[PDB]
């Protein structure tokens, strides 16, 4: 609430019980002629205060006048960043109903930390009461001549001039009418005769249309995320995954996972995207290992077991599978490479068990002195550390954009249009444009079409197998002619 | 034409190029040089 | 000169194909497959070039 009561000004922000008609009411006593504020029907109860502020007491008239309107005030009410704004100005003019043209400034006057949500207003007037308003206080009134008028403010972009002293004496609109667009442009009020370019018109496109061919399997997660076994990590497991929806959201009903990463992907998109030829690789490790799984690092996992292409686009997810995997005498399933005459390539997979020979005196299948076997057993009991515990580790990987694909993920495909300006998803490939029937030729095993502009123009429906023609909008330029600002304005 | 490249056209059409050539061609032949410095001369051919 | 024209407004073209030192040389290719964040440094690589 602000207010500004007889005496005065109070700025409230609480929890109030509004009335349904707040005012003020003002009664004129006709033995003494004097206004005295009686009535304040506000708000029924007023629970919780925040913030609280009163202004220096104060006496105004509250006489009532007969003269026409001889006070104009101008309010700005701006909310940003929890701080509620408030530029004022006042004038005095003659006009009672017209609404004056003036240019005059409006000069800041209060600002304050408020930080709260408002979204509706309400006005608040005061009443006059006498023995010429008889009644109960619902129609024992009268109202007394006052006037207002409200507008919305909207983002835009002015070009303001100041003068001498410093203040602001015109303004124009930069996007009012094409000759303020040239003044805008120039940074001038003056414009000479002659010719200008301000900007470029762009046809804008409306609907937008999916094309996805139909797949309705589901993908083999069950046997990659709920297997009974893995594998051991130098023996590294993989699977090939084609044909089916990959709901990556329907990742959290059955399991939580201990690390979830991507890379070169951000997850959300996952399921916008159509990804070629994913490959599931399967392991399990020790919780220090699982600091290894990323590209350019090192250690024995990441070195003489596992290895990842620099360029790797995908995602790695990892969750501790020590209940299953820790037996108390210890679960000696999982073994690992230590040793190897070289380091690995990504993407690669030995299972060569021969002594290695750490120094001279060549081993000849001895495993004696200087003589170790490559294979070593992890042991996993209930009772070791955390970095010790073992984890179930899965790396996600795949193509996008570089071939006729099909695990798409879930979405949904819609109709055709033509002739309009839209926006399309063609099995994965983006874009904007008309799209016209095609007299080109494509041959029965390739889906595009490819101009010098090293865009494309064709595509092959993945429904109807029919060839259509991509043209862009008509983007053009804008120029206008004037005579001068001093002859005309036309 | 289809990635913010655009070529605008020339002011003088060539009809009007080819209008002022004829007009040069037909004051040499027709008054020498002397419409190049004021009002056009005739004068015949054999004495130019 | 028709030549010089021609040949400096096809290199011009063409120039729009190379990553500049990014994964790929399409926005659209960006506008997808990444958050604002780790886009934006792909995206200002391709504005330099
Ligand atoms: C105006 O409000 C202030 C602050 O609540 C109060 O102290 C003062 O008495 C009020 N005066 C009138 C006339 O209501
Ligand atoms: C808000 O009002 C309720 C009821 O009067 C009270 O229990 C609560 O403590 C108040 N909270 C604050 C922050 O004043
Ligand atoms: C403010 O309140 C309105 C009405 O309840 C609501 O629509 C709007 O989302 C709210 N905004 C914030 C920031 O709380
Ligand atoms: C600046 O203020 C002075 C004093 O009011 C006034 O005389 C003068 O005209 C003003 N000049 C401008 C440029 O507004
Ligand atoms: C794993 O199993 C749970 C129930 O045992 C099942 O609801 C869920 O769909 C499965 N999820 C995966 C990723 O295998
Ligand atoms: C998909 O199903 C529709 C009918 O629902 C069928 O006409 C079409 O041939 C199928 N294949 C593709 C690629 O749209």
């Amino acid at each position: 609430l602000i207010v500004n009561n007889a005496t005065n000004v109070v700025i409230k922000v609480c929890e109030f019980q509004f009335c349904n008609d707040p005012f003020l009411g003002v009664y004129y006593h006709k033995n003494n002629k004097s206004w005295m504020e009686s009535e304040f029907r506000v708000y029924s109860s007023a629970n919780n205060c925040t913030f609280e502020y009163v202004s220096q007491p104060f006496l105004m008239d509250l006489e009532g006048k007969q003269g026409n309107f001889k006070n104009l005030r101008e309010f700005v009410f701006k909310n940003i960043d929890g701080y509620f704004k408030i530029y004022s100005k006042h004038t005095p003019i003659n006009l009672v109903r017209d609404l004056p043209q003036g240019f005059s400034a409006l000069e800041p006057l209060v600002d304050l930390p408020i930080g709260i949500n408002i979204t509706r207003f309400q006005t608040l007037l005061a009443l006059h009461r006498s023995y010429l308003t008889p009644g109960d206080s619902s129609s024992g009134w009268t109202a007394g001549a006052a006037a207002y008028y409200v507008g919305y403010l909207q983002p835009r972009t002015f070009l303001l001039k100041y003068n001498e002293n410093g203040t602001i004496t015109d303004a124009v609109d930069c996007a009012l009418d094409p000759l303020s667009e040239t003044k805008c442009t120039l940074k001038s009020f003056t414009v000479e005769k002659g010719i200008y370019q301000t900007s470029n018109f762009r046809v804008q496109p409306t609907e937008s249309i999916v094309r996805f061919p139909n797949i309705t399997n589901l993908c083999p997660f069950g046997e990659v995320f709920n297997a009974t076994r893995f594998a051991s990590v130098y023996a590294w497991n993989r699977k090939r995954i084609s044909n089916c929806v990959a709901d990556y959201s329907v990742l959290y009903n059955s399991a939580s996972f201990s690390t979830f990463k991507c890379y070169g992907v951000s997850p959300t998109k996952l399921n916008d995207l159509c990804f070629t030829n994913v490959y599931a690789d399967s392991f399990v490790i020790r919780g220090d290992e699982v600091r290894q799984i990323a590209p350019g690092q090192t250690g024995k996992i990441a070195d003489y077991n596992y290895k990842l292409p620099d360029d790797f686009t995908g995602c790695v997810i990892a969750w501790n599978s020590n209940n299953l995997d820790s037996k108390v005498g210890g679960n000696y399933n999982y073994l690992y490479r230590l040793f190897r005459k070289s380091n690995l390539k990504p993407f690669e997979r030995d299972i060569s068990t021969e002594i290695y020979q750490a120094g001279s005196t060549p081993c000849n299948g001895v495993e004696g002195f200087n003589c170790y076997f490559p294979l070593q057993s992890y042991g996993f009991q209930p009772t070791n550390g955390v970095g010790y515990q073992p984890y179930r580790v899965v790396v996600l990987s795949f193509e996008l954009l570089h071939a006729p694909a099909t695990v798409c993920g879930p979405k949904k495909s819609t109709n055709l249009v033509k002739n309009k300006c839209v926006n399309f998803n063609f099995n994965g490939l983006t874009g904007t444009g008309v799209l016209t029937e095609s007299n080109k030729k494509f041959l029965p095993f390739q889906q595009f079409g490819r101009d010098i502009a090293d865009t494309t123009d064709a595509v092959r429906d993945p429904q109807t197998l029919e060839i259509l023609d991509i043209t862009p909008c008509s983007f053009g330029g804008v120029s206008v002619i004037t005579p001068g600002t001093n002859t005309s304005n036309q | 034409k289809f990635n913010g490249l655009t070529v605008l056209p020339p002011l003088l059409t060539d009809e009007m190029i080819a209008q002022y050539t004829s007009a040069l061609l037909a004051g040499t032949i027709t008054s020498g040089w002397t419409f190049g410095a004021g009002a056009a001369l005739q004068i015949p051919f054999a004495m130019q | 000169v028709v030549n010089q024209n021609a040949q400096a407004l096809n290199t011009l073209v063409k120039q729009l194909s190379s990553n500049f030192g990014a994964i790929s040389s399409v926005l659209n290719d960006i506008l997808s497959r990444l958050d604002p964040p780790e886009a934006e440094v792909q995206i200002d690589r391709l504005i330099t070039g």
